[PDB]
């Protein structure tokens, strides 16, 4: 051990199991706490309302790479500038999306239970805290995957590479029996999801000025 | 111990650049995340630089990395 | 944790205020706005009468300079030199460039970590002090060491 | 000689700090595709003249609501002294809105909830009978 | 019955009675009708001399009301100001809106957690007294903050 | 142990020196390794010998690459 002259435990998992569960429970807490202090401003930042599609559609889910390569193995690469693709389809919504089924944590209170085994439920409490952060980051990047997704569709709808869905609506009259009527019947399907269009010569830029003095 | 000493002791961690804040104004020396910029230019264990230890347990003592190199430095001796 | 360092190595809060105190109070001026840092040296405390030839007693004045520098972690820094009007503007331009490349070249030769020095001279066209009766003894014949925490 | 720098708050909270982070990507994502939809088709006509002022619309209001439309504007119109209508039929899906302002004109609420209700509904206000309009889409 | 509420935070029918009678001997006038409430200030213990500029000790006064109106639950406040004429009828327009305006601002400021808060300012043309004699210190001029507690 | 603190010491005049970065070629592509000897002989068994002047051997082939080889995943 070292140099040439120098040469010349059951307790330890309790303490850590004891410890991780409480250090979780607590920050999950606080983190509830947080969040609904601020409620108005999450609401107000994403706002899945403003979004909706013409028959309260949802928009697709579009996610973009750019500069890309793959070394496929030796002797081959494949090199491309930009690619874009469909990660979810459009569908019928009767409400829209909100961040609470992102964003919340789940609590419940644990109610389940001296010469080193401070410092080890010390320690299990640091993990737990640390976890607890971790689940929260993931939350936080798979609402900014659904914002992004849709406020990426409108752009390229703009700049006509997408095309619209398109929504047909049969008018039936006064339909049914002696027995039950329905005074009204309409029936509304979607034919034609939305899709990128590979003909590139139709496609419009856009250039923005600025002008001053 | 002593972070922000002849300071007015610490305020928060950000987290963001992974150090602490004073209670002046000033950065902090101390670091508080482990994503903060370290400068590690020494590291231990053994297989660096391959792809680390295969796990299989051996009845002898050689100690084989991911990509087929043998470590003779890391294996026991007779 | 026993493994992983704990804080940037050679650095201490405690010896980053008091050598600023003692550098204020020795005459050197040392400002922070923000995050940018500048240490403005008197010409008459390193130089001769407008030569670029060091007193010998005055590389413990750049030693003490480069043991606070090392406390920082940074990108770039900045050595520019400044002086007073003699006979030229040429004369003086050489001057405050001569004066900057030895500075800088010490500041060098110790361990301050940096990846960038840049080091210009500009002569005497940018005074901070409209009393311009001295010499070398005048307030604005200076050399400024400027630079920014990088985070 | 104490050093000090200015501003010094109160404790951080660092699921702030990821909210944070992740709300000024989202605006400037925002900001860059409205200057792209601004620039491909620029708006030619402003419901100013949909929406006109009149007297006792220059009656002032702060507002924090997030409901549905018909409720909102109802109150409105009864602060104003304006009779109410309502035209066409209401969907079965709710039209939802979301105002959160302080201190403007009863007429500039009314123009920031015909702005928010898109294509689904339409604000009309009569100054000469004072009559506050709310018409519904013919769509499904 | 441990984890649901078991009334109305913050809010206690004897600190309601007490902060009323309180209002009451001081001077503001409270007053009650089915479910209907009405508080009634002067002027005079708000402001200075017709102008839209609050007095430093009359925030106290805005701070007890605030206190006053957190205890109930409700939709919508609407806060009226009257004054007394002086010069034409538009200088005191503006200026029943302009007070109507800062008043309802503080209180916005302060956390009465009301949904819409609705101000006017109706000038001197509707008054409760006969006698104007006084100037601001005349009983009709006065603001009124009036709601109805829902549920 | 002393090894490797003796290798962290230097690192700036081995990365001068193991310049891989300016030997690549055009495509991003690792040139081929070349191996020579010189001034042959092979005795194959009594009754005959074999001589050369000199040989030439390709040792590792060309490829494409995405970052160049560094010294310290030899001498590490």
């Amino acid at each position: 051990t070292g140099s040439l002259a120098g040469l010349q435990m059951a307790l330890k998992e309790t303490a850590l199991s004891v410890g991780a569960q409480a250090g979780l429970a607590w920050r999950a807490k606080i983190i509830d706490e947080q969040l609904n202090k601020q409620a108005r401003n999450l609401d107000a930042i994403y706002d899945f309302n403003s979004l909706v599609l013409e028959h309260n559609i949802l928009p697709p889910v579009l996610l973009e790479g750019r500069n890309t390569l793959n070394l496929a193995d030796a002797q081959s690469i494949r090199i491309s500038d930009r690619t874009y693709k469909v990660a979810k389809q459009a569908h019928f919504i009767t409400t829209p999306p909100t961040w609470r089924q992102y964003l919340w944590m789940d609590y419940v209170k644990p109610e389940a239970p001296k010469e080193i085994w401070c410092i080890y439920t010390e320690r299990g409490w640091k993990n737990g805290i640390d976890q607890a952060n971790t689940i929260l980051e993931e939350n936080i990047a798979r609402i900014k995957e659904d914002f992004g997704g849709m406020i990426l569709y409108r752009k390229l709808l703009a700049m006509n590479m997408v095309s619209p869905p398109y929504v047909s609506h049969t008018d039936l009259g006064v339909t049914g029996d002696g027995s039950e009527i329905h005074i009204d019947d309409r029936v509304l399907r979607i034919t034609a999801l939305p899709e990128l269009n590979v003909n590139s010569a139709e496609w419009r830029a856009a250039v923005a000025k600025d002008e001053n003095a | 111990d002593g972070c922000c000493s002849k300071m007015g002791g610490i305020n928060y961690c950000d987290s963001s650049a992974g150090r602490l804040v004073c209670n002046n104004g000033f950065y902090s020396t101390c670091y508080c995340t482990r994503h903060a910029v370290m400068d590690l230019q020494f590291l231990m264990g053994c297989c660096l630089w391959h792809g680390g230890v295969y796990p299989q347990l051996n009845s002898s003592g050689l100690v084989v990395c991911n990509d087929g190199y043998v470590s003779e430095e890391c294996s026991l001796q007779k | 944790v026993p493994k992983l360092p704990c804080r940037v190595d050679g650095a201490c809060d405690a010896t980053i205020i008091k050598m600023m105190t003692d550098l204020n109070k020795k005459g050197i001026k040392v400002a922070s706005v923000g995050q940018n840092y500048l240490i403005s040296i008197p010409a008459s405390a390193l130089f001769a009468d407008q030569s670029p030839r060091l007193n010998w007693a005055s590389y413990s004045l750049l030693n003490e300079i480069a043991a606070f520098l090392k406390q920082f972690r940074k990108i770039a820094i900045t050595v520019t030199s400044y002086s007073s009007k003699y006979v030229s503007v040429k004369r003086e331009r050489a001057l405050t460039l001569a004066r900057s490349r030895v500075v800088s070249e010490y500041l060098w030769s110790q361990g301050v970590d940096s990846r960038i020095i840049f080091t210009q001279g500009l002569g005497s066209d940018k005074p901070i002090t409209s009393y311009t009766l001295g010499g070398d003894r005048s307030p604005n014949a200076r050399v400024e060491i400027t630079f920014r925490r990088a985070v | 000689m104490k050093f000090k720098k200015p501003p010094i708050n109160n404790p951080s909270d660092d699921a702030t700090i990821k909210l944070a982070e992740a709300a000024v990507s989202v605006s400037d994502s925002m900001l860059e595709m409205a200057k792209v939809e601004k620039v491909i088709t620029p708006p030619s006509k402003d419901n100013t003249l949909t929406i006109p002022n009149a007297y006792n619309l220059q009656a002032r209001a702060s507002v924090d609501w997030s409901g549905p439309i018909e409720e909102l504007t109802a109150r409105i119109a009864k602060a104003a002294h304006f009779r109410f209508r309502v035209l066409g039929k209401s969907p079965s899906v709710p039209v939802l809105i979301s105002i959160s302002t302080k201190d403007e004109s009863l007429a500039e609420i009314l123009r920031d909830i015909d702005y928010q209700a898109g294509k689904k509904a339409s604000i009309h206000v009569y100054p000469n009978s004072q009559v506050v309009e709310l018409r519904y889409a013919k769509i499904y």
